[PDB]
Formats: C-alpha cells, structure tokens, sequence
C-alpha cells in the first residue's frame, strides 16, 4: 500500500520531564493507527507516522523539524507540538512547506492568533477555554461581582486578559484586580479590603497552597467566599509555610476547579464503534509499564482527524496525492479546507474546530474534604452548563452572595 | 595557489517591520568588495554572500535557514538583521556549531549567553541608552527617576537595565508607569506623585499621545526633565494625528527643552577607517548603488553596522586564518571564530568596532535637547572610556536645570 506519511514531532526521550506526555500518548497513538490500517480506512493507502524527538528544546525541536522534511519521507501533515515556545517555532513556519498541523497537548493561547498560525489546529482546548466555561458557572449562581488574583507569569495573565473580553457585554463586574509575583499575602488582604466575596484565581500548584494559606489568616473562606481556580494541579498537591495543614485544608474547603475533560463521560459510540469507556480500558491495558497521560484521548481523536481529513482531501481530489512535495500550495489548502471540514463524536466528546481551536467540554470539580470531585461540565459547541446534582456544595444553607 | 570560497548565509528584511535589508545588503556587497580587494586581510580566501529576504518575520526565516543549513554550500556565518529573526537563529546555532553576527538587532534579551551561545551584534542593545543617561543624572545631580513606558518587550527589558544601573550609581527609581495604547493614566500619575526628572519609552504615535496628556496636565516646564529615544521622524510633535486632541502649537510647548539619546551609528569624525573611506564617503559610495533616495531605503542609517559587520568578520577570520574544513558537526573552528570575534578591535564606517561579554557592540550616544521647536547637540558619551563631550549648547530656563524634588 503507498504510505500517506504524517510528521510527529514531541519529546520522547526521558531525559526530558515532558518526554512523559509524548510516551503517555504513544499506545493511545497505536490504537487508532492499528485500527484504522485494519478497517482500510484510507484504501488504497496506509497511515505512516513516523516519530521525531524535540526534547522540549528550541533548538533540537527546530533540528528535528529540518532534519524530518530532508531525510525524512514526504510528510502531508504535522502531527504533535507539546512544549509552547517549540510548537510556536514550528506552527508560525508551516506555510513555508505548506504543511497543516495537528497538536494534541499544545494548550498556549498564543497559538489561536490565525494572522500568525494560520496552518495550525489543535485537538485539545486551550488554557483560555475555562473562561466561557467560568461565564456560565457565574450566570447560574447569580455571581454578578467578581475578584480576580492573578501571579505575573505568562501562561496566568494570558488567561486574566483573555476573562476581560469574555465578560464584557455580560452583566458582570471585576470589581478588584490583583497580581503577585512571588507572595500572594498582600494582593489576597486587598481583596479582602474591597469586599470580594467570588475570587477567580490564576496561578500555579507552589502559590496555590500560599494563596490558601493568606485565604485562611484573612478569613477567605466558609459559606461567605467561592475561590474559582486552575483544575489541573497534582492530586494530593497541598500535602507536598507558616500555616498549618489543617488550616490550609479548611481555607481549600469548598474551591472551584476549572480544568479541560480528559474523556466523555457519555456512555455513547464514538467514530471507531467503541465508547469512551471501552477506549479507556484498551488505553490502559495498551499503555503496560508507561504511565498515563491526560492528553492521550486528544492524541487517539487526533489521529480520526487526520484519517478523517485524507480521506475528505483523497475525494476532493478524485472530484477532479503521491507527489505532494512541500512546494504544493494547493494540496496544503485542500488538507486545510478538509481539516475545517472536522465533526464527529470521539473519545474527547464531540470533535469539532472553531478558526483551528477545539470547541470541547470543560470539566469542574470541587475540593471536598480530602480531595477534587467532579461536580460539572461545560460544553463549549451548545454553550451549556451541566451541574450534577447532589454532588456540589456550599457551607451555608444557600450559595454565597457576591457582595 | 587558488583561493578558497568561504561563505555567509545572510538574511535581509526587505519588507516588514524593519525592512533595514533595502541599505544593508549594498553595504555588505559593497564591504565584501572592498575586503576581497584587499590582499592584507584574506589572501587565501575569497568571502562570498548567499542570501535569502526574511521579511523581517521569524516564520518566513524557518524557511530560508533551512535553505541555508540543508543546501550545500556550507555556510561559516549566520548574518540576521530584525531582532525577531536573530532571536531565531541565535538559539538554533548551537546545533549547527555556527557563529551569529547581526548587523541590525537592538533587542536587550539578544545579549543572553547562556541562549545565544555564539551570537555578535555590530548594532548595539537597546540598553546602550541607560549608562548615558544614569551619567547625565549624576552630571545633574538627580537621584530621584521617573519611568513612563509603552508595553513592548524591548521597552520593558530597557527599563529593567535602568534599575541595576540606577543602583550601581546611587540612584533610585522613583515610580513606574506603565501603557498598552492610552498613556491617559499613566501620565496623571506622574502629575500626582509630583515627578520632575522622567524617562519615556515608546514609539512615534504614542510619543505625540503622551505628549497631548503631557500639555493637558501641565507636566511641562521648569520644574520637568524629560528623557526620550532620538529615534522620531524631524518634526514628530507638528504630525498631523487625527487621535490626539492637542495642537501644533501646544505641542510644540509641551515638548520643549526635553533630552534625547541615540546610538552613534556613522562616526561625526573625518578620520579615515580600515576601508580608508570615510563616514561622508561611505554614504555617497552608498547612495549611488541605491535604486531610490536614501529617505526611502529602509535602514540607511544602519547600513555602516552592516559595512562593519563584514569587517568584523574578515579582521576575526584572518586572526585564524583551515576555513574550508569547517563541518556543522565540529565546535574546533567555530570555538576559534569566537574568540578572534570576542578579541575585535578596529576602526569603522559607524566608529570604534569592539563587542562586550555579551557579543553585543558598544559605541557612542549622541545627546540632543529640543531649543524652540529644533534639536541642538549638547553632546556624546562613551560608556567604556567613561567619557563625556561637552558642547555647552544645553538651556534651561533657571539658567541651570531644576531638582529632582519640591524644594
Ligand atoms: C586613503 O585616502 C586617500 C584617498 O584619496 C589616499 O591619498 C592619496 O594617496 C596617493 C598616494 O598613493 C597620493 O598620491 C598622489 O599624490 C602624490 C603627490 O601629488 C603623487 O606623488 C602620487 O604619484 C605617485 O608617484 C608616481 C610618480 O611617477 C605616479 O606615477 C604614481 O601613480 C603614484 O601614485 C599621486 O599623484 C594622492 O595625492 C593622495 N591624495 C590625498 C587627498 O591624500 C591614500 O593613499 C589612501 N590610503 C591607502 C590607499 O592606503
Ligand atoms: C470552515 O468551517 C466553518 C464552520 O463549518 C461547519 O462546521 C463543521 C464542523 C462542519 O459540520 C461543516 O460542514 C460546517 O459547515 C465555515 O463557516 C461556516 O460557513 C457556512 C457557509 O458554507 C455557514 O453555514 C456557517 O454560518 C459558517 N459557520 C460559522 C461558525 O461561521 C467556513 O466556511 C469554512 N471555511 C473554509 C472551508 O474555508
Ligand atoms: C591579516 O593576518 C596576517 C597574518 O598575520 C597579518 O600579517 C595581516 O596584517 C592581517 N591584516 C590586518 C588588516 O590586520
Ligand atoms: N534599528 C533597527 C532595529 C530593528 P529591531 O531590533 O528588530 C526592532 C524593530 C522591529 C519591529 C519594528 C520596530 C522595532
């Protein structure tokens, strides 16, 4: 069978800390690869995948790219980009050899500027994609007044920027707007002073627990306050300095998290004949020894879309594939108008691009009392908030008020 | 004997943001001549150019670096010019064991060693401008700075500079205000914690909105010192922008006795350099290879950095003087390049050509102030030799320049 070759680019070697994605991925990668070569999907052809290492590195990820377009076959597409400053690198340049690009673990907003990357789509929503989702949650809780606490880091202030454009023409007021670099003690006494009562935190897993620690000397917490915060962190990641652990616990008592849904939980067929539920135990049997990785059913659904999208390119061009240098501007447009084109139900829920970003569900847990419960979900295509019932809770006999 | 091809893969901004490629291709052309003549530096080798236009677009670049690396010949240098497209190539060449050298990149994250290993700019940082002006507030006696900027990567690491450099000398930096498109806020700011001596940073079309909400506050004056970049088109403040409600006239007020700083990038002397031209020369040697005037070739007044780039190069590759063995693989010649380019002493079209632990080049500052709507030279300083030209052309109206405080 002639092969339809495809380029994947991630880190790999475990050498590299995020080399653990690009593995926890692979066996998710194999599935959909062994499943569609034996449906013969693509017929007459074959899916050829083959594999270049970035190892999160500017440099060796640029390298791995040249040296993948002049040793390597003749590549249709790009499968992959983890690490943001990498996948911006190779995303701003794909025109150049006409090549679409797919990532599944790229989550920087950055990448949603179509003016900069207009060859590059992604499979999984990014770190943007909680603020519609945050919208709906203040909508059905009547939270009209709302805090913000933000740490001066790029991947946090591109969400509090992006939140400003999302409420706005929305009966919500950010009433208070906090920053901190590496102590949060004097932004969260702030807060406190101008009476917020609902806080939208960005920052990571090290300043959370100091957050919460300030949260719990300044009485921020209890049946009064909703902290409304990143969903993402380390199970168990309060355990890993002057406040006490049972007095973190009870500020964390009750905490919003906000984070995109790893798989559906809808018990419903996806595009291979499996549910979610069915891949899920083919992933973990697949996978062995390597450990898992949340981005594994964006990874497998990603690998439909590219089937998905030669087979609609394979038909545009019989309307009318084997010599597709880099040089064929038109090919690149049809792959580009064929991946546009992407609506089916996967593994992730429904699989549907929006000017190349996922429209996805977004999953909401809560902090109860030893550990994060799914409480919601938010589907990004319908718009629409589901919270499930006897799960979320408030300390009061009613959710707290805004002011 | 015959001579050994020796090549540069150079990219050159023809369009874009900074299209400097329109005057610093010619001037490197016209350098590689002049150095290809001359039997002194290279007998042995002949220095020639392949080259690819950026657009001064770090995604149009992926392209033509590629082009450059993956197709023979092998190239022994890396010539970027926009500072997007050298961040690029500065931190890809480690893999290919290749020296970097920029004729056009002022950006201060560019002087980073750790990232960019092997990176040399004949265009100074845009931090060049700090030693001049902390030297200007001792002459002056303040010791109290206020900092007004425009959001921008290159602004932000500027001021960033100011605060070490403010400290090393006994200065502090009162309050910093910062401004994405409207400096409305930031300028009131300034008028209510009652600053004197004001450090602005931005481009042309937020200069004159910053200067409208400088006339409207009365932020102007005796007791007002500001410090901007001599970057600004002749009559900047006068330009007609429909967004500003001030006029010419209210402007022109607003702007008087302010201080500028800019880099030295053609040397005011009549000496003659390595080349034997001098800098009035150079620039009508330039004019006639030019297509258009020099007022429509983009970077003309960095086409001497260019012209002395290639000397840069010539002078370091004649300190090793072999060449044609060089391998993408091997660190040997490359690790050479480096040191005969870290040990450049010479003089060029743009003045004294020596780079700092950084790669980045060090040179002159011309300071201006603006006398009834027109700049005057008050002077130059160099940051190496700590020396400071006085022209006594400067103009306060105590007959003295104001403090820093109430008093
Ligand atoms: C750098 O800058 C200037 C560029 O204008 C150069 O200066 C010129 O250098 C010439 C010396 O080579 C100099 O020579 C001419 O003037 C002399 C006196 O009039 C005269 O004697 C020379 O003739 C030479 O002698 C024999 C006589 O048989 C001739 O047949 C030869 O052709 C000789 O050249 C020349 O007429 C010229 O005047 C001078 N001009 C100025 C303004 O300085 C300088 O050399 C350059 N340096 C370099 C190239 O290293
Ligand atoms: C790119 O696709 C968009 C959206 O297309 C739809 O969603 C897909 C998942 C799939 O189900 C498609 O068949 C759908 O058409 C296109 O924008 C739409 O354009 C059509 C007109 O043909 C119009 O019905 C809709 O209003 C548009 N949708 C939105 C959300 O604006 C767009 O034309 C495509 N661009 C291309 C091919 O260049
Ligand atoms: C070039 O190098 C040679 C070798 O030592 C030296 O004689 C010559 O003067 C150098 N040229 C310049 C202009 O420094
Ligand atoms: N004197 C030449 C400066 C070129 P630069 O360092 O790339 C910064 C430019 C590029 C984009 C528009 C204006 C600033």
């Amino acid at each position: 069978s002639p092969p339809l070759s495809i380029m994947g680019l991630m880190p790999l070697t475990k050498e590299v800390a995020k080399g653990s994605i690009g593995r926890g991925v692979l066996p998710a990668v194999e599935l959909a690869i062994e499943q569609i070569r034996n449906e013969s999907l693509l017929r007459p052809y074959f899916l050829d995948l083959r594999l270049y290492d970035t190892e999160c590195d500017n440099a060796k990820g640029l390298k791995a790219f040249y040296d993948a377009i002049k040793y390597g076959p003749n590549h249709l597409m790009v499968f992959g980009g983890v690490c943001p400053s990498v996948t911006s690198i190779i995303a701003e340049s794909l025109q150049g050899w006409n090549l679409v690009q797919l990532s599944f673990a790229a989550t920087t907003p950055v990448l949603a500027d179509k003016k900069k990357y207009p060859y590059f789509f992604r499979t999984v929503p990014s770190d943007n994609a909680v603020n519609p989702a945050i919208l709906k949650l203040l909508k059905h809780y009547q939270w009209k007044r709302v805090g913000t606490l933000t740490q001066d880091v790029q991947r946090f202030s591109e969400v509090r920027n992006d939140l400003t454009g999302v409420l706005y023409g929305e009966d919500i007021e950010i009433s208070d707007t906090e920053s901190f670099s590496n102590d949060p003690c004097t932004s969260v006494k702030k807060l406190k002073g101008n009476d917020v009562r609902i806080i939208l935190g960005q920052f990571d897993q090290n300043m959370a627990a100091k957050v919460f620690c300030c949260a719990y000397e300044e009485n921020m917490y209890g049946s009064k306050y909703q902290w409304i915060i990143p969903g993402w962190y380390e199970p168990s990641w309060w355990e890993q300095s002057r406040c006490l652990r049972k007095n973190l616990l009870a500020a964390m008592e009750g905490y919003i998290g906000v984070d995109f849904e790893p798989l559906s939980s809808k018990q419903i067929k996806t595009i291979s004949g499996k549910t979610p539920q069915q891949y899920e135990r083919e992933y973990n049997n697949k996978r062995s020894g390597v450990g898992p990785s949340k981005f594994h059913g964006y990874a497998y659904d990603g690998i439909w879309v590219i089937a998905k999208t030669l087979q609609r390119a394979m038909e545009t061009l019989h309307a009318s594939i084997q010599d597709f240098n880099y040089t064929d501007h038109t090919l690149g447009r049809i792959i580009l108008n064929a991946m546009n084109e992407t609506n089916f139900f996967g593994v992730t829920g429904q699989v549907v691009f929006r000017n190349g970003e996922r429209m996805g569900t977004i999953k909401f847990t809560q902090f109860q009392d030893s550990r994060e419960v799914k409480v919601g979900e938010y589907n990004a295509v319908a718009d629409t908030l589901e919270i499930i019932n006897d799960t979320i809770r408030f300390q009061g006999s009613e959710p707290p008020k805004d002011d | 004997s015959e001579r050994r091809a020796v090549y540069i893969g150079a990219l050159f901004p023809m369009s874009g943001g900074w299209p400097g490629g329109q005057a610093c291709q010619p001037a490197v052309e016209m350098a590689l001549e002049d150095v290809n003549s001359r039997r002194d530096i290279l007998p042995d080798y002949e220095l020639k150019l392949i080259h690819h236009d950026s657009k001064c677009d770090p995604g149009q670049a992926t392209k033509y670096l590629y082009e450059l690396l993956y197709n023979d010949p092998i190239k022994i240098i890396l010539m970027p010019g926009c500072s997007s497209v050298s961040t690029l190539v500065a931190e890809a060449a480690r893999m290919w064991n290749l020296i970097v050298l920029s004729y056009g990149s002022s950006s201060p994250a560019l002087s980073n060693r750790q990232r960019f290993p092997t990176f040399f700019r004949t265009h100074p940082s845009a931090t060049l401008h700090n030693p001049t002006r902390v030297k200007l507030f001792e002459k002056w006696g303040w010791k109290k700075i206020a900092t007004i900027q425009q959001t921008t990567e290159v602004f932000t690491s500027t001021l960033d500079d100011l605060e070490e450099r403010v400290k090393e000398a006994g200065i502090e930096i009162t309050f910093r205000q910062s401004f994405f498109s409207d400096p409305a806020v930031p300028v009131k700011n300034l008028k209510r914690q009652d600053a004197r001596i004001i450090v602005g940073l931005f481009y042309e079309t937020e200069a004159r909105k910053v200067f409208c909400e400088v006339y409207k506050e009365r932020l102007f004056g005796k007791k007002y010192v500001w410090f901007l970049i001599g970057w600004y088109a002749d009559n900047w403040f006068k330009i007609y922008d429909p967004s500003i409600n001030c006029t010419v006239d209210e402007m022109t007020e607003a702007v008087e006795g302010h201080i500028t700083t800019e880099i030295v990038m053609l040397n005011p002397a009549n000496t003659r350099s390595i080349s034997n031209m001098t800098s009035q020369e150079f620039v009508e040697k330039l004019t006639k290879r030019l297509k258009r005037h020099p007022e429509e070739t983009g970077g003309f007044q960095e086409a001497p950095l260019a012209y002395d780039a290639i000397w840069a190069l010539a002078l370091a590759l004649n300190k090793t003087s072999r060449l044609e063995d060089f391998n993408y693989n091997n660190q040997t010649i490359t690790d050479q390049i480096y040191r005969a380019m870290n040990s450049s002493s010479f003089e060029g079209v743009s003045g004294h050509v020596v780079f700092d632990a950084s790669g980045s080049r060090m040179a002159w500052t011309l300071i201006e102030q603006l006398q009834g709507g027109s700049y005057k030279k008050i002077g130059y300083y160099d940051s190496t030799k700590d020396d400071l030209s006085w022209s006594k052309t400067d103009k306060w109206i105590g007959g003295s320049p104001p403090a820093d405080d109430y008093k």
